[PDB]
């Protein structure tokens, strides 16, 4: 039963220096190394560096050299990496990964070989930002936007920290034709996100919709009625 | 990325198609070894090709590898649903000597015929007005396989900051959803004559538009 298992999520603030560990076992760890990748969102892979166990070399990736460090505890089969002064683009999902070679004695032909054994993941955000409830807005449909039987409404849930929100509709009585979208991130730091629902025009005047909004983060919830424009 | 891999690729289930894997002197020119790795959405990579052309035990053979002295390319046989990941090939690169992967290629394992987008633009609600804010909301829903580019335009000139555009999810009928946003100063938005956002859909281009002086 080979597995790394990775440390907990980190949030953190620009400056500021983040830790992550990744235990080994199922195999003899001194007979490896260790390699970090870290991931950003919707972007591809990104190599960082691998460390061997049995003698502590490291090669590093020259955008990341004085600013990284990784290093091994033998004695408790567990490898660790250290990203210093994090800025908000360091904001990625880390990963470590055992290269499948065995050092013989040099070390450096680690990096050459195919990472076989992966770490769940650790997500590491970086944001000047703390805990902050969300602004609600409405989305409401107009008489231009809606040509037919059906409109369009939903609620923009606005600059928030952190995840999660959750969305629903009238407390759960509307889910049909309700889509929420995944939350972005923002330079400012700060979590957006919008839900929808697609509704029959002949209720818009008498039924009552409610986007409903949880931020358990900031103790908070939010109950805004989308009413259609005058126009 | 180093490595040049094609943004997406696609096929029905039971063909068959290959990402390919370009770089240069320094790294697949070299004589150095490929690697290929896939990632299900949410989880971490797997192994699927090491040394151009090997299988690790456990991978199905439908997977495999071949190298050129410019290229390589992961050929997959007999689509089966599961083979919708991400691939990314991963080599070596000896410079003034790091590990360089490419830049991830998106396989769409096709269920159903392509859709082109639905576009819903939202102007800033007049609620966010008063909070000296304003945020264009473009939506998009429908559309398939689930990859688009998001452009914004202010009047007839293109828009390059304030754009956040979230990757594309699936909604119930496997088609997928995205939503993009415009954030704006009030006298941003009123001095501006229109504002549109543009979707790009397999080449094809939907733009909605918006203006502060027509109410919609």
């Amino acid at each position: 039963q080979v597995q790394l298992v990775q440390s907990g999520a980190e949030v953190k603030k620009p400056g500021a220096s983040v830790k992550v560990s990744c235990k080994a076992s199922g195999y003899t760890f001194t007979n490896y190394g260790i390699s970090w990748v870290r991931q950003a969102p919707g972007q591809g892979l990104e190599w960082m560096g691998w460390i061997s166990a049995y003698k502590g070399n490291t090669n590093y990736a020259q955008k990341l050299q004085g600013r990284v460090t990784m290093t091994t505890d033998t004695s408790t089969s567990t490898a660790y990496m250290e990203l210093r002064s994090l800025r908000s683009d360091d904001t990625a999902v880390y990963y470590c990964a055992r290269p499948d070679y065995q050092v013989l004695g040099y070390d450096f032909w680690i990096g050459y070989y195919g990472m076989d054994v992966w770490g769940q993941g650790t997500t590491v955000i970086v944001s000047s930002a703390s805990t902050k409830g969300p602004s609600v807005f409405p989305l409401a449909p107009s008489s231009k936007s809606t040509s037919g039987g059906t409109a369009a409404l939903g609620c923009l849930v606005k600059d928030y920290f952190p995840e999660p929100v959750t969305v629903s509709w009238n407390s759960g009585a509307l889910t049909s034709g309700v889509h929420t979208f995944p939350a972005v991130l923002q330079s400012s730091g700060l979590y957006s996100l919008s839900s929808v629902v697609t509704v029959p025009s002949s209720s818009l005047g008498t039924q009552t919709y409610i986007c409903n909004v949880n931020h358990k983060p900031s103790n908070t919830k939010v109950d805004k009625k989308v009413e259609p424009k005058s126009c | 990325s180093v490595l040049t891999q094609p943004p997406s690729v696609s096929g029905a289930p039971g063909q068959r198609v290959t990402i390919s894997c370009t770089g240069s002197s320094s790294n697949i020119g070299a004589g150095y070894d490929v690697h290929w790795y896939q990632q299900l959405p949410g989880t971490a990579p797997k192994l699927l090709i090491y040394g151009n052309t090997n299988r690790p035990s456990g991978v199905p053979d439908r997977f495999s590898g071949s190298k050129s002295g410019t290229s390589a390319s992961l050929a997959i046989t007999g689509l089966q649903a599961e083979d919708e990941a991400d691939y990314y090939c991963q080599s070596y690169d000896s410079s003034l000597s790091e590990v360089v992967f490419g830049g991830g290629t998106k396989l769409t394992v096709l269920g159903q015929p392509k859709a082109a987008p639905s576009v819903t633009l939202f102007p800033p609600s007049s609620e966010e007005l008063q909070a000296n804010k304003a945020t264009l909301v473009c939506l998009i829903s429908d559309f398939y396989p689930g990859a688009v580019t998001v452009a914004w335009k202010a009047d007839s000139s293109p828009v390059k900051a304030g754009v956040e555009t979230t990757t594309p999810s699936k909604q119930s009928n496997n088609k997928y959803a995205a939503s993009s946003y415009l954030s704006l100063t009030p006298e941003q938005w009123k001095s501006h004559r229109s504002y549109s956002c543009q979707v790009t859909h397999e080449g094809s281009t939907v733009e909605k538009t918006v203006a502060p002086t027509e109410c919609s």
